[PDB]
């Protein structure tokens, strides 16, 4: 989910 | 590989792909799955194709999901942020219809650049309850994983919250995705599965 770095 | 030549080519690749049509259509087997009682079809859409009912439908499914575990996280949840990232126009969806009236899963997922590859990024996969452990979530990252085959993306990335724990042990150990190595090892992992060419 999302985009985490 | 000349430099400016690769990076022209991890340009064209990605460009190419965000141009296609309806990227499903190069295995339209993939448009149905009918096992363990579940019949579906599937259908791929950029999100300007999508229906505004269905795009709150996938922003709902996802928020009663997860805003829990985004606010144990150090995001924290953010409607208006997550409404942006999913209608942003860059973004593909794999939507499964139980009837021609109801949406039951999707994944949110786009062809882009990550850390210098063409990557096939995995934003969302989300069920239903009720079509949960039925191997519907599986095809559906085959699907992604597939298309990267296709499209000559690097590998399919994901992010997953460590929190998460069942959808780290479907990602992690059933699909067998590696921890990617612009993972921070933070509350959330860098997952991905490379493409074999
Ligand atoms: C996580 C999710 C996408 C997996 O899809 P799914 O259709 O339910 O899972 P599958 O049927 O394809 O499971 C394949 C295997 O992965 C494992 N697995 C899947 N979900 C699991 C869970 N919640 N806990 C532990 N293992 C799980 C199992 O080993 C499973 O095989 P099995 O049912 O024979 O035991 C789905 O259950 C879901 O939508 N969860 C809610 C939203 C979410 O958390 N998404 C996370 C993406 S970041
Ligand atoms: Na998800």
């Amino acid at each position: 989910s999302g985009r985490g770095k | 590989m000349e430099e400016r030549a690769a990076m022209d080519a991890v340009c064209a690749k990605v460009d190419a792909a965000n141009r296609l049509g309806d990227p499903l259509e190069a295995f339209p087997v993939f448009k149905k799955y009918d096992r363990n009682g579940l019949n579906v079809s599937i259908e791929c859409k950029r999100v300007s194709g999508l229906e505004p009912a269905t795009v709150d439908w996938a922003f709902d499914l996802t928020k009663t999901n997860m805003q829990t575990m985004y606010e144990q996280s150090e995001w924290g949840w953010k409607d208006r942020e997550k409404r942006e990232e999913m209608t942003d126009d860059r973004a593909w969806y794999l939507i499964a219809w139980e009837n021609s009236s109801v949406p039951v899963a999707f994944s949110h997922f786009r062809f882009d650049v990550e850390c210098g590859d063409e990557v096939l990024y995995c934003y969302e996969v989300q069920l239903e309850s009720k079509v949960r452990r039925k191997g519907l979530g599986k095809f559906l990252i085959q699907i992604l994983q597939l298309m990267a085959n296709s499209t000559q993306m690097k590998k399919v990335m994901l992010t997953v919250f460590k929190h998460n724990h069942g959808a780290y042990q479907f990602f992690r150990e059933a699909l067998q995705f590696e921890i990617d190595d612009s993972s921070p090892s933070c509350s959330y992992e860098i997952l991905s599965r490379r493409t074999k060419f």
